[PDB]
């Protein structure tokens, strides 16, 4: 009923051999996957390594391209956009329980520390 | 390369990160056990063709819902697990993981993991357990919620021990190449 399954296991960070780097043509979702992880990785400078959740999940961005590209779906897409503002929340959710701060002054801190962090991100692009 | 990618999912606490470490390093993790699962792929011969496999660990508390499905795309299977001394995370099985991702990915097949089964015969974990009213999860009753959630079937481990470890992985690989 069933193959010969071998497990060729190796010690150490091998991940990155297995990567497929080449860009579908239209709506490229492994793009999607780059956007996604330069999101994740502000919302954990702004969380300053409070939640490692959050570093590792943009780790698993990088991760995710082990699968060929393809064309996005259109709930791949809208989750792409929907996600600067999950992040919004999640970081003002963590503020209102951390810090003692009411949920509306925990929403703006997290908006503006958010857009500051981005554009610092963005600024420091290398060339 | 043809590309496997399986995912973990379940309740915070089940074991999803060290049944991922067990597996993949054969040790048992106590001084670093991060909440996701390091990046890892590994390369698998099956038939005599090299496939990729991918392992992908997620964040179970609900402070990530909305975050936890962005790893979803392109899976081929997932395990859905849940600790066989929790009945908590049993329920969750039919409550949150399985509508979770069968709304996602509505056609991508998944197993039903049993965790950390070493802990069916201490007796600590019986005594607190009998202590507002609940048993272990028995292996028949577990069957039967994967029957009825339509999973390709129930296979059970301990990352401790590695019992039935080993299997879990082949099971989902071999659910992962399907129709
Ligand atoms: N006895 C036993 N304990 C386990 C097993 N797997 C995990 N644990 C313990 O359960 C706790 C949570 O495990 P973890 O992998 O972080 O669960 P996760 O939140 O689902 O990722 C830790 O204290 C582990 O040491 C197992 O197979 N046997
Ligand atoms: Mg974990």
């Amino acid at each position: 009923a069933r193959p010969e399954i071998i497990v060729l296991r190796e010690p150490g960070a091998t991940w990155g051999n297995y990567l497929q780097h080449q860009k579908a043509s239209n709506h490229s979702l492994h793009n999607l996957y780059n956007l996604q992880r330069d999101l994740l990785t502000v919302a954990a400078t702004v969380l300053g390594k409070q939640d490692p959740v959050l570093t590792s999940m943009a780790n698993q961005m990088e991760l995710a391209k082990v699968k060929a590209d393809r064309p996005a779906t259109k709930q791949e897409e809208a989750a792409a956009k929907a996600l600067k503002k999950n992040l919004i929340e999640l970081i003002a959710a963590r503020t209102q329980q951390q810090d003692g701060l009411p949920a509306k002054e925990a929403h703006r801190f997290a908006a503006v520390a958010f857009r500051d962090a981005q554009v610092k991100q963005l600024n420091n692009q290398p060339w | 390369m043809q590309t496997i990618k399986c995912v973990v999912v379940g309740d915070g606490a089940v074991g999803k990160t060290c049944l991922l470490i067990s597996y993949t390093t054969n040790k048992f993790p106590s001084e670093y056990v991060p909440t996701v699962f390091d990046n890892y792929a590994v390369t698998v011969m099956i038939g005599g063709e090299p496939y990729t496999l991918g392992l992908f660990d997620t964040a179970g508390q609900e402070d990530y819902d909305r975050l936890r499905p962005l790893s979803y795309p392109q899976t081929d299977v997932f395990l859905v697990c849940f600790s066989v001394v929790s009945p908590s995370s049993f329920e969750n099985v039919k409550e949150k993981w399985v509508p979770e991702i069968t709304h996602h990915c509505p056609k991508t097949p998944f197993l039903l993991v049993g965790t950390q089964i070493d802990l069916r015969d201490d007796p600590s974990t019986i005594e607190k357990l009998a202590k507002n009213k609940q048993k272990p999860i028995t292996p028949e009753t577990a069957e039967k919620l994967a029957r009825d959630l339509k999973a390709v079937k129930y296979v059970e481990c301990s990352a401790l021990t590695q019992k039935g470890l080993k299997n879990v992985f082949d099971e989902a690989i071999l659910a992962a190449l399907e129709p």
